[PDB]
């Protein structure tokens, strides 16, 4: 399930930036869609991820000012960054991960935690702030 | 400090063995609060 | 980014400098420049169908033993930067993904 | 009085304080010179 992003690479500094995200081959109902954002001179940044009841989670590094709405008529996924900073020029990432569970105790008391790996993941679209 | 996960303590009974051990403790309950009662268990009601 | 000079044939071990406090569900990351990342392994020895069956992590028994990763084998094109992400029951949600590996022959 | 501040916090659990992590000062060697130490203390031997 290759996915197919279209970024246009060219948004104004303190504007809408929107990134779309094709999925290809199957549909989007049991996995969870994560988006990572990689900028020069560093590795890439966790964003979040959205999926199950649509509560999408985000970084604590990002002041969760971006929105991660997933589409099922299209299926797209989209990003709708607000109050960008002009040095947000980073390439965005398209891709999914499963969420894994690892035990260490019993698990009636709440001994487990959830892990996500990231299965497949999309070239991606590079987009900067001009 | 401790070393690895921060676990809970518990302790483990068997099922099966305290349900048996269990209905032997009734049985003799029904000597001395006659035959035909119901007996029920509750937990600790109050205290240290 | 960090830096690892190799050569070609002799195995590599490669750690990330996360340290576990409990017990570690760590996944490597190989993020070849221009292409997107492809998952080595999970669970700390689980690789997905498709990667190459010469990568083993080490298992998670015994806490203690440091998150290290075999490329044995290495390839004359392994010039990328990997990644480990850890996840354990105490550090919470990794959010971060870790310090880069840049690897040179 | 003992600083206690919860050794998981937003680590794992409901934020639970089973256990808390509790620095306060003592005189170690001279009765004059008091440094700070710390332990970790249950829940259940610490009142607030
Ligand atoms: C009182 O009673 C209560 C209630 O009975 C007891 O509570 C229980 O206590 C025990 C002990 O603490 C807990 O055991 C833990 O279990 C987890 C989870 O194990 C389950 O899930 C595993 C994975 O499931 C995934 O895959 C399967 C397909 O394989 C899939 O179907 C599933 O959906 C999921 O996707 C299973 O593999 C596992 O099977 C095991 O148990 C079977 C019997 O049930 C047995 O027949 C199997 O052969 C197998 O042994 C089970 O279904 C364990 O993960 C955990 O152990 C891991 O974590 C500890 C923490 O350090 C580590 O030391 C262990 O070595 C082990 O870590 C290995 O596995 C990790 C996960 O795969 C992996 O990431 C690690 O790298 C590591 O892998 C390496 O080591 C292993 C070890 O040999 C090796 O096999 C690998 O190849 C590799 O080399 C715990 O054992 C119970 O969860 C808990 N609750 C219950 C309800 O049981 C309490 O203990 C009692 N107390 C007293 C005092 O009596
Ligand atoms: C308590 O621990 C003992 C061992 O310390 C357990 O005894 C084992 O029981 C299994 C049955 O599942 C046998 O296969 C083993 O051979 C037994 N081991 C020994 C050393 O006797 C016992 O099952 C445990 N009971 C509970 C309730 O946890
Ligand atoms: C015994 O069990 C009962 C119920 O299983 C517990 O009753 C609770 O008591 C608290 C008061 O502290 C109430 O707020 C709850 O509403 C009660 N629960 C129910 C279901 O009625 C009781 O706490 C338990 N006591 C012990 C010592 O185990
Ligand atoms: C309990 O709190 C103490 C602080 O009083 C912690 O000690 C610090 O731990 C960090 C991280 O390991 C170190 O960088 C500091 O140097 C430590 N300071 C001192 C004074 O020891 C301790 O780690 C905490 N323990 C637990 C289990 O949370
Ligand atoms: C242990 O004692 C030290 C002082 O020896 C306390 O630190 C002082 O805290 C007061 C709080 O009002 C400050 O005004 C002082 O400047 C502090 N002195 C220092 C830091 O040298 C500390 O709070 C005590 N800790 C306890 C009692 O747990
Ligand atoms: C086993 O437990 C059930 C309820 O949990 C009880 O009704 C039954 O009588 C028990 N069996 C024996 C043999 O005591
Ligand atoms: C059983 O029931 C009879 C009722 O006829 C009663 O007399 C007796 O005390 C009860 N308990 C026994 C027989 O152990």
């Amino acid at each position: 399930v290759q996915l197919q992003e279209s970024g246009p690479g060219l948004v104004k500094p303190s504007e809408t930036l929107s990134v779309t995200c094709s999925v290809s081959g199957d549909s989007m109902n049991n996995y969870y869609w994560t988006w990572i954002r990689q900028s020069p001179g560093k590795g890439l940044e966790w964003i979040g991820y959205i999926s199950d009841r649509e509560s999408a989670t985000y970084n604590p590094s990002l002041n969760s000012r971006v929105v991660i709405s997933r589409d099922t008529s299209k299926n797209q996924l989209s990003l709708k960054l607000n109050s960008v900073t002009p040095a947000d020029t980073a390439v965005y990432y398209c891709a999914t991960a499963r969420r894994g569970q690892r035990i260490y105790g019993v698990v009636s008391f709440g001994e487990f935690f959830y892990y996500y790996s990231m299965d497949v993941w999309g070239k991606g679209t590079t987009v900067t702030v001009s | 400090d401790i070393i690895g996960d921060i676990r809970q303590a518990h302790c483990n009974v068997s099922k099966a063995t305290w349900n048996e051990t269990l209905g032997k403790v009734v049985k003799q309950l029904r000597k001395h609060f006659g035959n035909n009662t119901i007996i029920r268990f509750a937990n600790s009601s109050g205290g240290d | 980014v960090r830096p690892l000079s190799v050569a070609l044939g002799e195995t590599a071990r490669i750690s990330c400098g996360r340290q576990a406090l409990g017990s570690r569900a760590v996944q490597w990351y190989q993020h070849r420049p221009g292409q997107a990342p492809i998952l080595l392994i999970y669970n700390n020895q689980d690789r997905p169908s498709g990667i190459p069956e010469r990568f083993s992590g080490t298992p998670d028994i015994n806490f203690g033993t440091r998150a290290t990763l075999t490329i044995s084998g290495v390839e004359a094109g392994d010039e990328a930067d990997y990644y480990c992400h850890m996840w354990d029951s105490r550090s919470g949600f990794s959010w971060s993904f870790g310090g880069a590996t840049r690897l040179t022959v | 009085t003992l600083q206690c501040t919860n050794v998981t916090n937003n680590i794992t659990d409901d934020m639970r304080g089973e256990l808390k992590n509790c620095s306060f000062n003592m005189t170690t060697e001279l009765r004059d010179k008091k440094q700070k130490v710390y332990s970790l203390f249950y829940r259940l031997d610490v009142v607030q």
